[PDB]
């Protein structure tokens, strides 16, 4: 898929709850001194936008591919499809923003984990979580893709259950 | 300054395209008085006089004369400073994004600084209007994840020590019961000698729909206006509908001696001098605003809440 | 509007960049003028 | 501006000491035309006309006349913006690192901004020349770890739909076999109606050294270079033929016409290195600067470039 | 490293390094002694 996604016959119809857009600005709270890196991504394997990515050093360049929490390099916050370039916030930096999830029913304050597809899921799935992820809001569906506001702050000392 | 600060020049040139806040319609011209304070508290002192006894008749010789006393009351108001950050294109880079009849990246959702500032200011003004009407700060439709505010920072709907009426969930569709509660609140209203003043009523869209129903060839709105004219010395009665309210009815006078809005003169959005810059074409800018300053006398606001559950 | 002219005084960075580009173009033109294969 | 930006002043003062790119010798003056763009795509439309029937004889009264049609084709080119960063000494800090013979910190490899910018610009110009010649961007001699580029971004060596010939490994020293392949490619060349134009050949140093041997029993008064020039003149309507040696090439011979109607170079007007306004600063004596350059913009008609590769392995 | 493609926001950019070489030339003194007749 894509982020921008088209001519319309008519325009689409308060200030509240207007941020529920797939192409919304990922950082709920931004900050200067946040490190952002550029990498290449596979244009036919998996679309890394708003997903946890890992570094795959290929024979021609270092790419980023959707990955699990065990081998996560960071979070892909934006993509330039013209150059097929992914922008990554390293895991060493804090993040507070909207990410792609696969569970349409997640409550606030729950512990979360990133799966092999770079997707937010409930931490009770069984895999030992290695990152501190907490749900700051209930998951919402855009009609279909599920998004959720999360706070990610570093790695977890001892893997939980 | 305009020779050096392109962003200041653009703000000056486009500041006029931001529409006026809708909260100005809820107050009289005399009720609003600006103050000079960004963040902190301000103490306002109100003086009064009273008669100690009956006046003294001046006849022949007399030295003992009746006296007039004085009294004071101090009210503290809290003001809070808030900020927002937005991204925009760079001035030296706009030329490479000036397309036909528009400027900016459609794909990357990047805008020139002037348009970005105008849109951000409009959104912040909407937030300020919502805070002034309700007294809470939230960006969700459910009204949750509210930002915790300081004490002595109230809106019209949550101002304490006012008349509060509650319509039961079983009577949520009975306009007769709602009007009975409204009459009870109006009776409990205390305006004293300042009763001769225009009155303002603010209702939610559902209550507005109910008001135009026939009275049980007269309308509930007409009956309510007559009832309010009975108490306000038959002055003007204004009715307003706001989508910022939900199953609430606000009734209050437009007299500056009872309710006064003393906002900071920096309450409306103002650019910050700091602009984040790097080697790319994207820059970041900050907008500041100030919240707080509503003062009201006791028992001069009627707030009716119609419970839904 | 080129860096070759010492009388030229840029006013801002955009003018400086334009002068750099014009200088590059003028240098290429001069190279082709002076080239003899 | 120069009264406020020392870095801009120094760039203006030292810009003239950077040598011109070597790619200017591979194109005619009319073949290069700048365009105003930094990143994105640009479209070019070429118009052609054709005859629908035989001409009409005008005699007495005639209402029906033969017609002339038209057609068009659209070509899309891509441009890419790239940047490099380099550290240097702060302007006010140079006096504490001045020496009797030089300025800078030898032990820490810190240079004044002017010298650092000149060296970085020279390196970037070398990279740009390599990209223009070969179609690839890399910093390794092996040629691996290539930066991925956009579509419709090609060089003279990797332009698709051209004539490609391969001299086998066993004949890597047989100049006769090399010339056999060259003649086959030149025969396969299709210049259309623009054949009467000068031609350009670029060879690696090894091929250049082989081209000065006497023609082969060896012949006197004639060289392999002369034979090649005559063969190319057999197809360019006896026009000029130029030969160049480039160390960037390796066991490659590149032949193409110097005609703007067939091959054109429309580079961005900001292709050559340009300083960036942003300068990183802190409380120390070390500052950082940025250089931008734009790549892309080579257009060529199909089957007008001959590429002969001599195989070693 | 390879150059950085400037699109959208990025602050992590490939760098250009510098180095300084010191060339040293040594000069040495040498002597011979030979016998002759005073002023076979």
């Amino acid at each position: 898929y894509s982020k921008s996604m088209i001519e319309n016959k008519v325009f689409s119809s308060c200030f509240k709850s207007k941020n529920e857009r797939v192409d919304a600005y990922s950082f709920a709270c931004s900050s200067y001194t946040d490190k952002i890196e550029e990498y290449l991504y596979d244009p036919a394997n998996s679309f890394p936008y708003k997903r946890g990515v890992k570094l795959v050093p290929k024979e021609n360049s270092i790419y980023v591919e959707v990955g699990a929490d065990t081998d996560m390099y960071g979070i892909c916050v934006d993509v330039c499809e013209f150059s097929c370039t992914a922008y990554v916030l390293p895991i060493t930096n804090n993040f507070e923003g909207y990410l792609v999830t696969r569970n349409p029913s997640i409550k606030i304050g729950e512990i979360l984990d990133i799966n092999n597809n770079g997707v937010i899921i409930k931490a009770g799935g069984g895999p030992p979580t290695a990152i501190n992820i907490y749900a700051l809001s209930d998951s919402f569906t855009i009609n279909s893709i599920n998004l959720i506001k999360v706070a990610i702050f570093g790695n977890r000392g001892l893997e939980k259950t | 300054l305009f020779d050096e600060n392109y962003y200041a020049k653009a703000v000056a040139n486009i500041i006029g395209e931001v529409k006026d806040p809708i909260m100005y319609k809820w107050f009289s011209p005399d009720q609003i008085e600006d103050v000079d304070l960004q963040m902190g508290y301000q103490k306002t002192v109100k003086w009064d006089a009273f008669l100690n006894a009956n006046p003294t008749t001046i006849a022949n010789e007399v030295n003992t004369i009746s006296t007039i006393g004085f009294s004071s009351e101090v009210v503290r108001l809290n003001y809070l400073k808030l900020q927002y950050k937005f991204r925009h294109l760079k001035q030296t880079s706009e030329k490479f994004y000036t397309s036909d009849s528009y400027i900016g990246d459609i794909n990357n959702n990047l805008l020139p600084f002037a348009q970005a500032y105008k849109l951000a200011s409009s959104e912040i003004i909407k937030l300020i209007n919502h805070f002034v009407l309700t007294g809470t700060v939230s960006i969700q439709k459910d009204g949750k994840n509210q930002k915790r505010l300081l004490p002595n920072m109230y809106g019209l709907l949550n101002m304490p020590e006012q008349i509060k009426e509650e319509v039961a969930s079983g009577d949520k569709d009975k306009m007769d019961k709602i009007f009975e509660k409204i009459e009870a609140g109006l009776s409990k209203l205390e305006l004293g000698d300042e009763f001769s003043t225009p009155m303002m009523v603010i209702v939610d869209p559902a209550t507005s729909l109910k008001l135009v129903k026939p009275y049980a060839c007269e309308k509930w709105e007409d009956v309510l206006i007559q009832t309010i004219k009975a108490i306000n010395n038959r002055e003007d009665v204004y009715i307003e509908t706001s989508n910022l309210l939900k199953h609430k009815i606000l009734i209050y006078p437009l007299n500056s001696e009872l309710i006064k809005f003393k906002p900071s003169k920096y309450m409306l959005p103002t650019p910050n001098e700091q602009v984040d810059k790097d080697s790319t074409d994207v820059a970041h800018s900050y907008i500041d605003f100030v919240l707080g300053g509503l003062l009201a006398t006791r028992k001069t606001i009627l707030q009716v809440n119609i419970k839904q559950s | 509007a080129s860096l070759l002219d010492s009388n030229f005084v840029p006013i801002n960075f955009t003018e400086f960049v334009q002068a750099i580009s014009n200088t590059y173009k003028q240098r290429r033109i001069q190279f082709y003028e002076n080239l003899k294969r």
